[PDB]
């Protein structure tokens, strides 16, 4: 689920992990680097990509008032789907 | 409709008397 | 409209001047006083055994705020910095980048939870609804390194509990 | 290992003793100092774990700090901190205590109480609840718990 | 017009014109500013050589009662060469009134100093000479009220930084608390929120 | 005067009223609502004032800490922590809402003073990327 | 040397020095005060404790939010010791009991503490490893405390030949042994030249050698610049203390009946570079706790 | 630029308010290292307070020195009576700089500092 | 000479005080307070108008719903806005609310300052109640800021008023079991009757404010002279003393208690179902529903909250009728979005200036009387 640096120490959804040469390595010794072992990149690709029969459509979020503002977004290239910037969720068309 | 707090027809007397019973 | 008070006379009549006599050497009222004591004596304790009752609270209680995430899906925050803009203590401390994928997202999102006011301008300020301030009193930290929360912290913070937060919002998400 | 059975058992006995009473002084400038009297409530007591309120500074075992600890408050706090005994625990109740908080970028405020006192444990809350206060008390009564005063007396 | 706007009085305006016109007249000698705002407060703008004559004339004459002190400070304004804006401000008893006399001085000026007048004043002066620095002359007690001893420097100025020169810690050398040079451990970012686009074209000042 | 032995009778007899006297204070049970993974029971009486609605019984070994004694807080998980704070009047019997998969499942409790506690750093990358010297001598 | 070990700005109180130091001992009296002088320069002070928590509590608050750092080790395993020099830049060795246990003695607490962590800091890969030792430190006999200390400094200048071997006379300060020692008492008169030189002087020359190279590999000694007779030194004391009168091993008062004695073989403070201070002025600021209430300066200088 | 006096009227009413206020620092200072317990001589502490005399002395305005003055009596005031404790008249001295040094080489090995 | 004593911060508030007493009898004090000096106001310089509202929430912090409403409408009052009328009568009930705290917060703590131990207990588990209101209302134990510029912010949820009628009854009561216990209790009487007495003239040169003035005679209050708000609609009357005692102003406090019971009953029966905040975006944030599906909500929030909503230029100075007398801001705002000065006065600081008069000649048992029986915190008094 998460990758290792041959350091031995767990890096993170940003690549932070440390050198050969720092000291945090010591500053970590006894208690444990507690890092979010779910990233967010690899839960939206094994997502449906959704197939809506229209040409430009809606995205709320699932819930009035529970989720980010409404976004109309367009699906009009045939390579490359149209991307929610609040969601990360994928549309397409079908006609 | 509108769902807000009012109260119910008005409510009750509170006293606001000093009470003793000089016994 | 005034009502003043501390206005009586001494009455020079015998009934009440033996009364304040009597009150001066019989010891009344003190004893009046000792009876009201007793009466709460005799009453039950209105305490709560701690460990094992929590006292009450409300459904929009504010401590210990943590990131939400999308239902079945990543990260619920934008690096807007709305909630840096708001915060009147200056706890928030925000760095962007966006991934590889090209939706903007963060780098760093710490906030001193020494420095934390609570406010809950970062809870009404986001637009998104990312940042809730959660339930609960659970902080009493040893050492002042670890009241500093990494984003880290707080997506743990924020995946300890979703259903405690889904379900205060979903009950709380008419008034504001 | 009779004798290290009982030191173990005689370290056990001695810091029950000490977690049991546990009986501090009130610092508390401000609003801090009001939830500190409002765990002195009814509702939420301090006589069920022996804690009694004793301004006398040559009796109290632990001290709370709370309220905002300012430069001209800060030697007087450290000049009542010496003259407290040999056991000494401290509190650090408060977003302006524990880090400096609302006021910490400012003259006249320390930023945190850990620049004049050693401070134990941390609560933090602005006020902290007095339900959260008392949660950080078992922990600091858990922290006496795991001292090991006498076993590693007895293994030096 | 009628929801969500304050409605004011123009009974009060009047009023409040006419008695500042009153004032004005009746002491010519000090007098400069009458204004009346928009939600009706006096303000009389005063030369600094009758705060004497004119809070004794407005505590007595009995036209006007004035027996209440309120805020005394003197606004810490650059951009001009005098300085600082003392204002007295002044509560009736019998009238239900506030007029604010604002007078004005610099650096290093003794302004005549109202204790003598106003006995509520004694820690409003002091106050404002450990603050902001304007010295007042024939008053009895001038200490440092709201500061440390050892720390100088007037605070309240916009030129005092917001964090202080010194800063205090512990140390175990000398065994007690000791004064150092700031060093912050976060920035304090200051924001550029000041937008353009001119919010307000009644309070235009008219161009060079 | 009458409840005290049908008190004592009730709740277990001689075992089970003095371990839970030594618990730590009370003694109120006889409504049983529910218990709970990690072992942990929930008691809700109605009778008696609002602020003793609702307490809970922790059991040993919940994560192998000894936790017979001083019992901590924090125990509880969030669901029972939203209906005991009096938040409700449902238990989560009823509704457990949002199953969630990235949910934990564990419930790792308060933790400081462990081997396993938080630490801060730095979740920022490499900020100006120093030069590297060319690997090749001259001459 | 990694970035964040460049230094940066002013010093002390998050104001990154550049220097990683791991500081064993550190508990009692000099290694209180060397962290003190660290946590002003601003570093990163590495502590290891076999005690209970509450003394590197009271030693605690003098770095600032999480520049020191506390961490558990034994005199018995290797692992642990690694453990605190995996990665540092200076290290500095500051241990030794003034009275025997029945788990560790005066042998082999200064051969075998010091031997195995200087083998692990030079397996780990550190530099300037700083090592204190007590002045008159010889192979001739009348302690057992100086005869361990002698042969430790011989293993530790035969293992990691790039050490710096420092050792200062009978330092005196404001929780001092000896000086102390002497005002706890009730005696006797003697003769016997005794330099006493002040802590923060010693602890300034400290971090001047750790900060300063050029003085890697040599031997350094403190020498206090007073060099005077001690039975005018216990009058000038009890004058100073205000009373007439005219574990206390056997091994420690051989030490304050052994004759201090310095050779200018090895460069003292100068060749280093910081002010030595007389006595008079911290001697009258240890010596509090007189009477209920209660000058003379005597200044023997002898030779 | 008829300006109103604080105290003087030129520079002679100065040096004599000047000289009578070191005058009261000079006879101030044993009793307060007598009382405060502290740990500095008495010489060193009169040479530290001729020397914040000294701090001063390319100052020519007549109020400003007046100003001075009264800044001087009122901490003299302050000293006299016990409400300043041992912190802040140990906290006129400077034993806890770690001093700067003030040659370009110095301040070069530690740099971006002019 | 004379005993010059030096009361330090340990408690008999927090202060220093240094008497120069004659013979347990004492000759002159003077009150060295500033001990918790915070900056304020500099603080409030450098920030804006809503992010520096809870430095006026927490600068008296015993009141903290008269303070934020007090510094509100001094925006209210600059700004030119009417705030709606169900946010002018909750903001009323919590004006009473707070004063029955304030007050009941102030005769506990002047009976355990001079040693009674028990009624502190019983009154405050009234106000672990009314600490529970808070909690209910908006989200805090203690300081909710809850009161925008603009009106009440995020309404009151539904079911409240009930519980405020329940806590009316049997606060009624206790109040009434109060004065059953002390109140004609003999040692109290002889404890505080003669002690700083304030003549109504040195009442007005030293500037006293509140229930000062009440207990020296002359008749003064805010809410009966300048109404502020719906005060005028509300029909209360205000207790005066006759004598200037101390027991004087303890009976004072306590009917100023039953008078707030009375305005808290008469605002539950009349509240109006009007709004909960005002008709204009750009002053309040629009509500969370219309942020979301509206393009012109999205955009006064966002620039709402990170410039603010600006200020005309100009200076006012507004008071209110806080439990300790006339709290005052005097706000002074170049036209821009920070404020460019705001200053507090504060009734706790002008009472503790005329300390001399209330404390010359008695003796020091009633000195500690004297610095309790003014309702004074030292957070509020240092500004
Ligand atoms: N007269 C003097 O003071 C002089 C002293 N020195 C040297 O200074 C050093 C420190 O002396 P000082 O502070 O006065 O006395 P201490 O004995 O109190 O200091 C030694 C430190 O090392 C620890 N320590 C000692 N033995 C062991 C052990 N076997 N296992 C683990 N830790 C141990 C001590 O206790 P703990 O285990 O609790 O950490 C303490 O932290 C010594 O090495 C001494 O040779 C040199 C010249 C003069
Ligand atoms: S306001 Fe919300 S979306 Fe914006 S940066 Fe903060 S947490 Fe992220
Ligand atoms: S609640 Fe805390 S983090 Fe959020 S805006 Fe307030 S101070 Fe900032
Ligand atoms: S932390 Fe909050 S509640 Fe405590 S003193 Fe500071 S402002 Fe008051
Ligand atoms: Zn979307």
């Amino acid at each position: 689920g998460v990758r290792t640096s041959p350091t031995g120490e767990k890096v993170t959804h940003t690549g932070q992990v440390y050198d050969d040469e720092d000291y945090r390595r010591v500053r970590f010794v006894g208690r444990q680097k507690e890092v979010n072992e779910n990233f967010a990149i690899d839960l939206i690709a094994e997502q449906p990509v959704s197939q809506v029969g229209s040409r430009v459509i809606s995205c709320d979020g699932g819930g009035g008032a529970l989720g980010h503002p409404r976004v109309y977004i367009n699906l009009d290239k045939e390579t490359k789907t149209g991307t929610c910037g609040y969601c990360g969720l994928q549309f397409r068309q079908q006609h | 409709v509108k769902q807000d707090m009012p109260p119910v027809g008005g409510y009750g007397p509170i006293d606001y008397k000093r009470n003793l019973p000089r016994r | 409209t005034y009502k003043y008070v501390n206005l009586r006379e001494p009455s020079m009549d015998m009934k009440s001047v033996t009364d304040r006599a009597a009150q001066t050497l019989l010891w009344t009222e003190l004893i009046r006083g000792l009876g009201m004591t007793l009466s709460y004596l005799f009453r039950e304790p209105a305490t709560i055994n701690y460990p094992f009752e929590k006292g009450p609270l409300s459904p929009r209680f504010r401590g210990e705020h943590a990131l939400r995430r999308y239902p079945s899906g990543e990260e619920r925050c934008i690096a807007c910095k709305l909630c840096e803009a708001v915060c009147p203590a200056q706890a928030i401390t925000i760095e962007a980048e966006p991934r590889a994928d090209g939706s903007r997202r963060t780098t760093r999102y710490d906030i001193d939870m020494t420095k934390c006011i609570y406010c809950g301008f970062c809870q009404e300020a986001c637009p998104v609804d990312a940042i809730v301030e959660g339930p609960n009193f659970e902080f009493s930290t040893e050492t002042h390194e670890e009241l500093l929360y990494n984003k880290e912290k707080l997506l743990n913070n924020g995946d300890k509990w979703e259903a405690e937060i889904a379900a205060n919002i979903q009950a709380d998400y008419l008034y504001r | 290992s009779r004798g290290e059975y009982v030191v173990a058992k005689l370290d056990d006995l001695i810091n029950w003793a000490r977690r049991s009473s546990l009986w501090p002084m009130t610092f508390g400038l401000a609003c801090c100092a009001v939830e500190m009297m409002h765990m002195a409530a009814p509702r939420y007591d301090m006589d069920r774990f022996g804690v009694v309120f004793r301004a006398s500074p040559r009796q109290s075992d632990v001290m709370i700090v709370a309220g905002t600890l300012t430069n001209k408050m800060a030697p007087a706090l450290r000049k009542v901190y010496d003259q407290m005994p040999e056991p000494r625990y401290v509190v650090s109740m408060g977003s302006c205590a524990n880090g400096g908080g609302y006021y910490h970028y400012s003259y006249s405020v320390v930023r945190g109480c850990d620049r004049i006192v050693p401070v134990d444990i941390y609560v933090p809350g602005c006020p902290p609840t007095a339900e959260a206060l008392l949660y950080g008390i078992l922990q600091l009564q858990k922290k006496i718990k795991r001292e090991k005063r006498l076993r590693i007396w007895y293994r030096r | 017009t009628r929801p969500t706007v304050r409605p004011r009085n123009d009974v009060a305006h009047k009023q409040l014109s006419a008695f500042g016109e009153y004032v004005a007249e009746i002491l010519p000698k000090y007098v400069q500013q009458v204004q009346v705002s928009c939600f009706s407060e006096l303000e009389i703008c005063i030369h600094p050589d009758g705060v004497i004559p004119v809070l004794t004339f407005l505590r007595d004459h009995s036209n006007a009662q004035f027996k209440s002190l309120a805020d005394l400070t003197a606004v810490d304004i650059p951009t001009r060469q005098n300085r600082f804006e003392i204002v007295y401000n002044l509560l009736s008893l019998r009238f239900n009134s506030r007029i604010r006399v604002k007078t004005y001085t610099d650096e290093l000026t003794p302004v005549e100093s109202s204790v003598s007048v106003y006995k509520a004043a004694n820690w409003y002066e002091r106050e404002i000479w450990d603050m902001f620095g304007v010295f007042f002359a024939n008053h009895p007690d001038l200490r440092r009220i709201l500061t440390d001893y050892g720390f100088e420097g007037h605070p309240f100025r916009k030129d005092f930084p917001l964090s202080g020169y010194v800063e205090l810690r512990y140390d175990d050398e000398v065994k007690r608390v000791v004064a150092e040079p700031v060093e912050l451990a976060q920035e304090f970012r200051k924001f550029d929120l000041n937008s353009p686009w001119e919010a307000f074209p009644a309070y235009r000042q008219p161009p060079e | 005067l009458k409840r005290g032995l049908q008190q004592v009778s009730g709740h277990g007899g001689l075992r089970g009223y003095l371990r839970v006297l030594f618990r730590a204070n009370d003694v109120r049970v006889g409504t049983l609502v529910g218990e709970d993974k990690y072992g942990n029971k929930y008691y809700e009486d109605n009778k008696q004032f609002f602020g003793r609605h609702r307490w809970v019984i922790y059991t040993t070994e919940m994560n192998g800490k000894n936790t017979f004694w001083d019992v901590d807080g924090s125990m509880v998980p969030p669901e029972w922590h939203r209906w005991l704070h009096c938040m409700t009047d449902d238990p989560p019997t009823v509704k457990p809402p949002t199953a969630r998969k990235f949910i934990w499942t564990n419930h790792k409790f308060n933790l400081s003073g462990t081997p396993q506690q938080y630490v801060p750093y730095s979740t920022t990358r490499k900020k100006i990327q120093e030069w590297v010297p060319p690997s090749t001598p001259y001459k | 040397l990694h970035h964040a070990v460049i230094p940066h700005g002013k010093g002390g109180r998050s104001s990154v020095s550049g220097i990683v130091a791991t500081v064993f001992g550190a508990t009692g009296f000099l290694g209180r005060y060397l962290v003190n002088h660290l946590g002003r320069m601003g570093s990163q002070v590495i502590v290891p404790y076999r005690c209970e928590p509450y003394d590197t509590m009271h030693l605690r608050p003098m770095g600032d939010l999480g520049q020191i750092i506390f961490m558990d080790w034994n005199g018995r395993d290797k692992d642990s010791i690694r453990r605190a020099v995996e990665h540092s830049n200076v290290v500095i060795n500051l241990v030794g009991r003034e009275w025997e246990t029945k788990n560790f003695d005066f042998e082999d607490v200064f051969v075998k503490i010091p031997q195995a962590i200087a083998q692990v800091s030079k397996e780990a890969g550190v530099e300037k490893f700083i090592h204190i030792s007590h002045l008159n430190a010889d192979i001739k006999s009348s302690s057992k405390y100086l005869r361990n200390k002698a042969v430790g400094e011989k293993e530790v200048r035969e293992t990691f030949p790039e050490a710096t071997i420092i050792k200062p006379a009978d330092i005196f300060g404001r929780e001092d042994r000896f000086l102390n020692y002497f005002a706890n008492i009730r005696s006797l008169g003697k003769k016997t030249v005794k330099q006493p030189v002040y802590i923060v002087d010693v602890t300034k020359g400290i971090i001047n050698a750790i900060k300063d190279p050029d003085a890697r590999g040599k031997t350094f000694a403190f020498v206090g610049p007073n060099r005077y007779l001690l039975f005018d030194l216990v009058q000038y004391v009890f004058a100073v203390a205000h009373r007439p009168f005219l574990w206390t091993t056997r091994d420690k008062v051989e030490r304050i009946h052994t004759t201090d004695r310095t050779l200018p073989h090895l460069p003292g403070l100068e060749d280093l570079g910081v002010q030595a201070t007389p006595l008079e002025l911290k001697a009258i600021e240890v010596l509090r706790r007189h009477r209920t209430y209660r000058s003379e300066i005597e200044d023997v200088q002898p030779a | 630029t008829s300006v109103k006096p604080i105290f003087s009227r030129d520079m002679n009413e100065a040096k004599r308010r000047v000289r009578e206020l070191y005058r009261a620092w000079y006879r101030e200072v044993p009793n307060t290292v007598h009382l405060f317990q502290l740990d500095i001589s008495v010489k060193q502490g009169r040479d530290k307070v001729r020397e914040m005399f000294k701090k001063n002395a390319h100052v020519t305005d007549p109020r400003v020195v007046d100003l001075l003055v009264i800044k001087g009596k009122m901490e003299l005031e302050e000293t006299i009576n016990v409400w300043k404790q041992r912190t802040h008249v140990m906290r006129f001295f400077h034993e806890t700089e770690a001093p700067r040094p003030k040659d370009f080489l110095s301040k070069f090995y530690v740099g971006h500092d002019p | 000479s004379n005993l010059t004593l030096n009361f330090g911060p340990q408690h008999p508030g927090v202060l220093r005080l240094v008497m120069e007493l004659s013979g347990e009898m004492v000759r002159k004090c003077d009150p060295h307070i500033g001990l918790l000096h915070r900056g304020t106001e500099k603080l409030i310089e450098y920030k804006t108008y809503l992010q520096a509202l809870p430095y006026f929430d927490r600068l008296d912090y015993v009141s903290m719903m008269c303070n934020e409403q007090a510094y509100s409408l001094a925006v209210e009052k600059l700004l030119n806005i009417q705030p709606p009328p169900r946010a002018q009568w909750i903001r009323v009930l919590f004006g009473e609310i707070t004063r029955l705290l304030n007050h009941i917060m102030a005769v506990t703590t002047h009976a355990l300052d001079i040693g009674a131990m028990t009624p502190f207990f019983w009154m405050f588990e009234e106000r672990e109640k009314m600490f529970e209101f808070y909690e209910r209302v908006s989200g805090a134990r203690m300081h909710a800021a809850y009161v925008r510029p603009g009106g009440v912010h995020q309404d009151l949820p539904l079911g409240l008023m009930d519980d405020i009628y329940e806590f009316s009854k049997n606060f009624s009561l206790r109040i009434d079991e109060l004065e059953e216990m002390l109140t004609n209790n003999r040692i109290w009487r002889n404890r505080t009757v003669d002690i700083g007495v304030v003549t109504a003239e040195d009442a007005l040169n030293y500037g006293f404010s509140g229930v000062m003035l009440r207990g020296s005679g002359i008749q003064w209050d805010l809410r009966k002279t300048q109404p502020y708000d719906v005060y005028d609609q509300v029909e209360f009357d205000v207790p005066i003393g006759s004598r200037g005692d101390c027991y004087d102003r303890y009976l004072c406090r306590v009917e100023e208690m039953r008078q707030s019971i009375r305005i808290i009953s008469q605002c539950l029966n009349k509240m109006p179902p009007g709004e909960i905040k005002v008709d204009d975006a750009k002053v309040s944030p629009p509500k969370r529903a219309e942020m979301k599906t509206s393009m012109e909500s999205l955009i006064h929030h966002f620039k709402l909250y990170t410039e603010g909503y600006q200020v005309p230029p100009g200076a006012t100075y507004t008071a209110i009728e806080a439990p300790k007398g006339e709290f005052g801001v005097y706000l002074v705002s170049d036209g821009s979005s920070r404020p460019y000065r705001c200053k507090i006065k504060a009734p706790g600081f002008a009472h503790l200036a005329g300390l001399d008069k209330m404390s010359k000649g008695h003796m020091l048992a009633d000195v500690v009387a004297i610095i309790g029986t003014q309702d004074i915190v030292f957070g509020e008094v240092d500004r």
